[PDB]
RNA sequence: GUAGAGAAAAUGCCUCGAGCCAAUGUUCGAGUACCAGGCGCUACGGCGCUGAAGUAACCGAUGCCAUACUCCCAGGAAAAGCUCGAACGACCUUCAACAAAAGGGUACCUGUACCCGAAACCGACACAGGUAGGUAGGUAGAGAAUACCUAGGGGCGCGAG
RNA sequence: GUAACGCAAACAUUGGUGAGAAUCCAAUGCCCCGAAAACCUAAGGGUUCCUCCGCAAGGUUCGUCCACGGAGGGUGAGUCAGGGCCUAAGAUCAGGCCGAAAGGCGUAGUCGAUGGACAACAGGUGAAUAUUCCUGUACUACCCCUUGUUGGUCCCGAGG
RNA sequence: GAGUUGAAAAUAAGCAGAGAUCCGGAGAUUCCCGAAUAGGUCAACCUUUCGAACUUCUGCUGAAUCCAUGGGCAGGCAAGAGACAACCUGGCGAACUGAAACAUCUUAGUAGCCAGAGGAAAAGAAAGCAAAAGCGAUUCCCGUAGUAGCGGCGAGCGAAAUGGGAGCAGCCUAAACCGUGAAAACGGGGUUGUGGGAGAGGCUGCUAGGCGAAUCAGUGGAGUGCGGAACCCUAGAUGGUGAAAGUCCAGUAGCCGAAAGCAUCACUCUGACCCGAGUAGCAUGGGGCACGUGGAAUCCCGUGUGAAUCAGCAAGGACCACCUUGCAAGGCUAAAUACUCCUGGGUGACCGAUAGCGAAGUAGUACCGUGAGGGA
């Protein structure tokens, strides 16, 4: 499923266009990843799917401040 | 005999039941088919009397119960216990 | 845990009144009854032996195509058919 | 029987009235029947009594031996039942589990009718059609072809000129 | 009131039944099939099976007859076949992966005979069933008791 | 309150004034299949050890690593699952057609499929309209108007504000501060616009019922119609009855009635600090607003960047200045509105067996089709 478990980002709809204006529809997906995080307390790796934009947001707020917004934890 | 009957029976108690239960539904039940008894000597009446006797019997079983607990989840696993241990035997009048 | 399908204590319907049944009492020594469709051998022969307080030396048991199982139980050399069927009406 | 992490498989030891593997065959099963034919029924069907001989020779299968033998290459299912067995890990354990012996005693569910080289399935039909497998008699013949027949089954549901 | 009446194996007679018979039953001839047009099974039908009655409709004619209509009956299993054992092709698939949803892949298992594994034969009987009922003689699986051994049982490692 | 034991209606035996049959409210039972749920299956069967399978609740345990997670064993009335005509919300999303051809465009975000839930659903309490005059959350009708517009400026598409109505209702929450380490995780303090905060100083109706006025004859199957003579009416609504009745019947106007169950009323500011952040905005690619990228605002999105905090931020159809309006990035919320598998009551210049539902007869039947499906 290309949706990301902590920003909620789903792909999204494009009629991407010619030079004649002869439609089509394509998805434009999001940018995810099968990474390792770095949780603070266990000190171990995290093997998640996440967006780019999760990236930064955890980099940002503490994976545990990110990760209480999308329920599930402890692997 | 239709109003008495509570007076009767709500008197009875549950391991009376049991007995009084299984005599009507042995006899006066299976009894009277067989050739349907003798032919001219159905009463067919009392076919009537003991579907009637016995549904009466079995809703006391039950409708105490309720005052007690049970719920029909219970009444139907102790239905299958109770149904499971029988053993058919000579009914009055034979 | 005894019954393949629990039923009743009922189980036996009616004893067949026919010519061939009649003959069979004879011969044979033994009854012939319409019983439950769910009803087991096992289930028959404790039944009858434990009403009559008679031994059945054996069952077979078949489903007219209707659908309602008939059985024909034998009975031992003891036990005399002719005699306890007239005590039920047959004869 | 033995070594070596090794109870089975595998590297070396010995021993085998030197023999095994089978289908047929001898007996009981079976002094019983079954039985060709005779002696009486009484009206549209079988049924009571009696009951002789019951062996040999030759031919002989596509049947069995045979999951046998030879040859070939394209190299020819699995899993349980069965038989060993030592472990470790659990349960069930001293009104008990595995082995053997005669005699006892005991015995679940469903199918079973009838057609099934078809007037009953499949072809709209009581349709010159299709439909898996089994049993395979005599005479002639190489033969499961053919021709004429047995057992068994039929004369094709418009007829008359 | 024409074409047709579904092979060119083939019928004939005497008697019977009955309101009525080329057509229904019996006998006698004659002829046809016989690696079938014979007798058994699997599938499928789904009551057509047997008995007594009826003949409006159905049957390419008739019809007292019927796979037709009405009424009543008939299918008996430890050993035959399947299931209560086993697995193949294939199916479904816990957890697992992947996907807007529906779902897709896929292991552990679980189903799934057309295969493996398993114990019965003759004679007899009867309108319609018979390796099923009867008679004889068998075999498989359990519970007794006489000897016993101390553990069994499953998992499990092999033979097969 | 008088005869009953369903429909066709026959027999046999019963039950009925000590009150059945019936009618209503509340309970009890409810084989097997089906979400199917002990396991299997070829739905309605087979095997069992007789069991709500599976998940979050809740009690213990104890993996690969301490904690933990997976997992195993328990108790559990045990919440969930499936079904449902249309209406509705969300996801995906056609083409024929129109443009007298056709690709932009139109058909249309329509049909279809998928998921979800209610009696409605969605919306919704201003980072809103509007213009120097003002309005105060939504939603629906009239209207503005086929106007302003958009558009291979073609086919076509097409608003809103002002104005009139239907119906009206507004709420709660997080941090700054407080306490029991500290963003271990809990209670209090407050949430507002022409700026606000905390801090420091039984009632009625419905579900059974009940009482309820007044006509007699002649008329040649039968009279309610005809001529005759009456009467009632707070009853001249209806359906029946041998022929059409206010007065024959059941009824109606009018009044009466509930054990039980359901609905309804019952003073200062350090201008400290607070103002929903990977957010808004920005670049680039799109969608959608009547608006086809166009001078293209407003609203939402993939990619990359990436603010500020009321000396603020956003809007007022690029954009800047000045005014005015509002406070985005947390939630909840009745009504007016949409519909008919359906129940009760009423109505019809509706049908009357080739009509009206396909279906006035035991019709989605007979029949056809491997099957979806068709269908008298």
């Amino acid at each position: 499923r290309r949706i990301c478990p902590f920003t909620g980002k789903k792909s999204n709809k494009a009629n991407r266009v010619s030079h004649s204006n002869h439609k089509t529809k394509r998805l434009q997906f999001v940018n995810l990843q099968y990474k390792r995080v770095w949780w603070e307390a266990g000190k171990r790796f995290v093997k998640l799917r996440l967006s780019t934009k999760a990236l930064k947001t955890i980099e940002k707020n503490g994976l545990d401040a990110v990760a209480k917004k999308a329920g599930i934890d402890l692997r | 005999v239709k109003k008495e009957d509570e007076l009767k029976e709500l008197r009875t108690k549950t391991n009376e039941q049991l007995n009084e239960e299984i005599l009507q539904l042995k006899g006066e039940l299976f009894m009277l088919r067989l050739q349907r008894s003798a032919r001219e000597n159905f009463k067919p009446s009392d076919f009537g009397r003991m579907r009637k006797r016995v549904a009466r019997m079995l809703t006391v079983k039950r409708e105490r119960e309720i005052e007690q607990g049970v719920g029909k989840r219970l009444s139907r696993k102790l239905d299958k216990a109770w149904k499971r241990s029988i053993v058919v035997r000579p009914p009055p009048s034979l | 845990y005894p019954r393949r399908i629990l039923d009743v204590y009922q189980i036996l319907q009616s004893p067949i009144i026919t010519e061939a049944a009649i003959k069979n009492i004879a011969d044979e020594n033994s009854l012939l009854f319409t019983v439950d469709v769910r009803a087991d051998k096992k289930m028959i022969r404790e039944a009858i032996s434990n009403f009559f307080g008679v031994k059945v030396r054996k069952v077979n048991t078949l489903i007219r195509p209707d659908g309602t199982k008939k059985a024909y139980i034998m009975l031992n050399k003891e036990y005399n058919a002719s005699e306890l069927a007239k005590k039920i009406g047959i004869f």
